[PDB]
């Protein structure tokens, strides 16, 4: 479930 | 004389100067914006995307929000992304103080006459409506303390029933509402219900944000948005 938002919040 | 929550939020609020520098650094190449005339749609889309990234970074540092699990953090941002972007634009105009032009986060100034020429009916309407809200907030003497409290209120505007951590967010909601009420009553006593008026302005921001989402959806259906656009990802709410 990789999303841009997730990469912004999961320090990566 | 200022609520603790607001004092804390002020410490996390960047300077319009640094945000501008940060975004122009992430944006900038050459073909439009620089030149001025005409106006880059793709560049403005990237500018809005970068503005939201700056907002997400602010949220990540915020008291309470920083204590939540990623799932709760994403749910909160999925509920308020458009409102935070609209409030950000509106506050920028309140400080700008010019009724015939709009100020962008990059520092670019756009004449409203230019918007009338280039924008379609939907976007033109959105820009004009935002300016009406700017006028209301200017008349209410909206200040930085109130602005940061409103941002926090919007961030935690979601009913706690949609989150895992209820107690933490519930307390934040109560603290924020109490802070805005206390601050406005103490600093602007002659504006009887400034607190209520500001909350009504948020109702207006919400309505405007929904119309903004409709504009984005229209652009999406016409395949006019840049690929991998973050605002469109937020619009799809599938994270
Ligand atoms: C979801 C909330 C997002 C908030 C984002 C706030 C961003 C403030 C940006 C203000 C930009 C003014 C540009 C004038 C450019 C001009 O007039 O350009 C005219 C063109 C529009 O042509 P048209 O598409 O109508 O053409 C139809 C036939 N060509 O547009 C652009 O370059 C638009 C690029 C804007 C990308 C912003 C994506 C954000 C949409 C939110 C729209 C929200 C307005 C909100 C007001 C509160």
């Amino acid at each position: 479930h990789p999303t841009i938002l997730y990469t912004l919040l999961s320090p990566g | 004389n200022v609520p603790e929550l607001i004092l804390q939020l002020l410490q996390l609020e960047p300077e319009e100067d640094q945000v501008r520098a940060r975004i122009v650094g992430c944006l900038q190449e050459p073909a439009k914006s620089r030149s001025d005339q005409p106006a880059p749609f793709s560049l403005l889309c990237r500018m809005a995307d970068q503005t939201f990234i700056s907002i997400v970074d602010w949220a990540r540092r915020c008291m309470v929000f920083k204590e939540l699990e990623v799932a709760d953090q994403m749910t909160l941002l999925q509920n308020c992304w458009s409102e935070l972007l609209v409030l950000d634009h509106i506050y920028r105009q309140v400080q700008y103080g010019k009724e015939d032009s709009i100020l962008l986060v990059t520092g670019q100034e756009v004449e409203l006459s230019t918007v009338a020429v280039q924008a379609g009916s939907l976007l033109h309407s959105l820009v004009l409506r935002a300016q009406e809200l700017v006028l209301q907030l200017h008349a209410l003497q909206l200040d930085r303390q109130e602005f940061v409290c409103l941002k926090f209120l919007i961030l935690f505007s979601l009913d706690v029933k949609f989150l895992n951590n209820h107690s933490l967010v519930k307390d934040a909601q109560e603290k924020a509402n109490a802070a805005l009420l206390d601050y406005t009553l103490c600093h602007y006593p002659h504006c009887g219900d400034k607190f209520q008026q500001l909350l009504l302005c948020l109702v207006e921001v919400r309505a405007l944000s929904m119309q903004a989402k409709e504009y984005l959806y229209h652009k999406h259906l016409g395949n006019e948005m840049p690929r991998n656009n973050l605002l469109i990802e937020m619009l799809q709410a599938k994270q």
